[PDB]
């Protein structure tokens, strides 16, 4: 059918506002739904039904910035939200000392991702204190994990360490070498790349490693052409009508953009089939509430209406900004980042 | 029906 | 203890074990972002562990006040941590803490949160006697359940419990030979054993596969696992291979089949076999019968493959 962009806008503005204690689950990473509705928002070209100033402060105040004394560098970053009851400070006074306030490095990367979007120039942003706590997270393997407190490490924080090297322009916050070792031992004897060694290799996973090598601009300095046309192999056999994220794994909506996303940073996502793709695409949308399922006939969420629609984008949907496949932002993003760059260096 | 990614 | 739906349950703030206490509120500010509303009971619980952890007080009323913060909102990786911080601090018996995990998970099979916390267990326990039985259970409610796959490979690697996986896979193959969960696992135990070298090993393998294909020729992943044991040692260095395929293709065809012999004849072409130009129209027919009839949705993909063998050896 059609694609229902007003009643997307309209469900997005929503995310940001208020959420039934059903939800309740998500407090820790309310920064990466706020991600969802932003870029998701700015994907429709629409951030102008929201507060920028208001919500850049509401960012900030997320911030774990450095203490006077600055001995907690290794845990600098930003917090999924305010869970843990440390007063507002918009990133305006120095850092409050807390036995377990620490970033979290998905919330660092939505964190910096939403105020690119929303138009921020990160001058508030301590980038040496995020970096250090970057450092902080990556392990002997290459890998890295969520918090200093410890956590599960995987392809999944690799791909966030490479966003936030990427995005403060600067790559001091990770041993690349070590992190190409990661991805590269993720490869799995089927081709695809998993989210670690001997792990079933995954759609996920392997947008997190091509993408990172994309971001670090060594994708074809690690694998070999003949590596590259295997994975290409893998990744396009995961299109179905819509797209799985392992073989014979029923399809999902937000894989259009996983194993999509990676299939056009390989440059062949346009030999895959648009139409089936939409189709299926569609076919989860909510024409009631707005946003996308996973599958159809199934409730919406933030993050299916946001890959939905950065699936829709890669196949340059009537009304909706093309996407940067490595970065997760709007190409549009992407570019006032570029100049952002280019600000800093003089 | 949801994907926990984190 | 005080169950959270007890009907004789008491609020925090009127808990004399409490009193000296003062519960710390959460703020979002002037304008609040994805703010979800809380119940009476969830803020009150929050708001006495907001307290506690800021004074980062190990007691032991803490401790009972993590399980209704976790019975509350199990995706609370502080939460886990502080929990853990205890667990030490007063020396608790982790034995009870594993029949603890061992249910949260199974309500929450998909929860990063409480994988994570049962392997520190593991780890600090050191003990992986309960183990894979915890997890073929978990695999029961989902057989593909990625967290459960994971926390399964760790423990083998981590106490070194090879002996009977490739008997668990050989069992779950039959219960559904499409499961590509258990065919990495399979590939998993193997290379992390024997290893692939021994011809001997390697000629069961395929055979076993070949076996599994001609019960359910359309299946990607035997066929995914029948190419990658051989790729790197070259799939045109097997003769007998080629041939047994071609006598598949009558009766169990599929795009499967096709596309390995498509991989094979540019194995040959890769090796400067006899009859280049041959071989390559071998292949070319059979990317067009993907492209036009066996694996039509991926028709584009198939020429591209086809124009690029074509520009590669004529
Ligand atoms: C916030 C943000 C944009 C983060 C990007 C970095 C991350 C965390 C990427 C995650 C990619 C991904 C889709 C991982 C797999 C998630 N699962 C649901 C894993 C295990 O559960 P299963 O139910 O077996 O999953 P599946 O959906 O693959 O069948
Ligand atoms: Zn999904």
């Amino acid at each position: 059918l059609d694609f229902l962009r007003d009643r997307h806008v309209r469900f997005f503005q929503r995310c940001l506002q208020v959420l039934p204690e059903r939800y309740s689950s998500l407090e820790t990473s309310r920064l990466t739904i706020a991600f969802f509705a932003l870029s998701g928002l700015d994907m429709l070209d629409s951030l102008d039904v929201v507060n920028k100033d208001d919500i850049i402060e509401w960012i900030y105040s997320l911030q774990v910035l450095p203490t006077e004394d600055r001995s907690n560098l290794d845990r600098c970053g930003f917090r999924g939200s305010s869970y843990l009851g440390i007063p507002f400070n918009p990133s305006k006074n120095p850092g409050t000392a807390h036995p377990y306030d620490s970033g979290h490095i998905a919330m660092t990367y939505t964190g910096l991702s939403c105020l690119i979007i929303l138009g921020d120039d990160l001058s508030r942003v301590d980038k040496e204190a995020c970096l250090a706590g970057l450092r902080a997270l990556q392990l002997e393997d290459g890998s890295f994990c969520a918090v200093p407190e410890g956590s599960e490490n995987d392809m999944r924080f690799v791909y966030c360490a490479s966003c936030i090297c990427y995005m403060l322009n600067n790559w001091s916050g990770m041993d690349m070498k070590k992190a190409i070792s990661y991805i590269r031992r993720s490869m799995s004897y089927d081709n695809g790349l998993a989210q670690g060694a001997g792990l079933e290799s995954h759609g996920g996973s392997t947008f997190c490693g091509i993408a990172s090598l994309c971001l670090m601009g060594k994708l074809e300095e690690v694998f070999s052409e003949k590596e590259l046309n295997r994975i290409k192999r893998w990744c396009i056999m995961r299109q179905q009508n819509g797209y799985h994220g392992r073989p014979n794994k029923p399809v999902d909506t937000c894989y259009s953009f996983w194993v999509g996303a990676t299939l056009k940073l390989l440059k062949i996502f346009q030999y895959t089939n648009f139409e089936k793709n939409r189709n299926y695409i569609l076919s989860t949308q909510d024409r009631l509430v707005g946003g996308f399922a996973k599958w159809p006939d199934s409730h919406p969420d933030a993050l299916h209406a946001y890959f939905g629609i950065c699936g829709l984008s890669l196949m340059e949907e009537s009304g909706i900004c093309k996407v940067h496949p490595a970065l997760n932002v709007s190409t549009r993003t992407s570019e006032r980042l570029r100049d952002l760059h280019q600000s800093w260096k003089t | 029906n949801c994907c926990k990614v984190l | 203890f005080l169950s959270l739906d007890s009907p004789t349950y008491v609020l925090y703030r009127d808990r004399a074990e409490w009193a000296d206490i003062d519960p710390v509120p959460q703020n979002d500010g002037p304008s609040p972002v994805v703010q979800i509303i809380y119940s009476e009971k969830f803020r009150d619980v929050y708001d006495y562990f907001r307290a506690v952890l800021q004074r980062d007080e190990r007691s032991e009323r803490a401790f009972k006040l993590t399980r209704d913060a976790i019975e509350l909102n199990a995706a609370n990786y502080t939460v886990w941590h502080f929990r853990r911080v205890l667990l030490r601090s007063l020396q608790k018996d982790l034995q009870e803490e594993m029949n603890y995990i061992i249910a949260i998970i199974e309500e929450q099979p998909k929860n990063y949160q409480v994988w994570h916390h049962r392997r520190v267990l593991v780890e600090w326990l050191k003990d992986p006697s309960q183990e894979l039985e915890f997890i073929a259970d978990i695999l029961n409610q989902d057989a593909k359940n990625y967290h459960a796959w994971q926390h399964r490979q760790w423990v083998i690697q981590e106490f070194r419990l090879w002996d009977n996986e490739l008997q668990y896979v050989d069992q779950l193959l039959k219960e559904d030979v499409r499961n590509n969960s258990v065919w990495n696992q399979r590939h998993f135990v193997i290379s992390n054993t024997t290893g692939y070298s021994d011809r001997a090993v390697l000629e069961r393998e395929v055979q076993y596969t070949l076996e599994m294909i001609k019960l359910v020729p359309h299946n990607e992943s035997a066929w995914n696992y029948l190419k990658g044991i051989l790729q790197d040692r070259g799939l045109s260095r097997y003769p007998n291979l080629l041939n047994q395929l071609l006598d598949l293709q009558p009766s169990h065809s599929s795009p499967y089949l096709i596309a390995f012999l498509v991989d094979i004849y540019e194995d040959m072409l890769e090796n400067q076999c006899d009859n280049k130009e041959d071989i390559l129209n071998k292949a070319l027919e059979l990317c067009e019968i993907l492209a036009k009839e066996k694996d039509t949705i991926r028709k584009e993909y198939w020429r591209y493959i086809g124009r690029s063998l074509q520009s590669k050896h004529s």
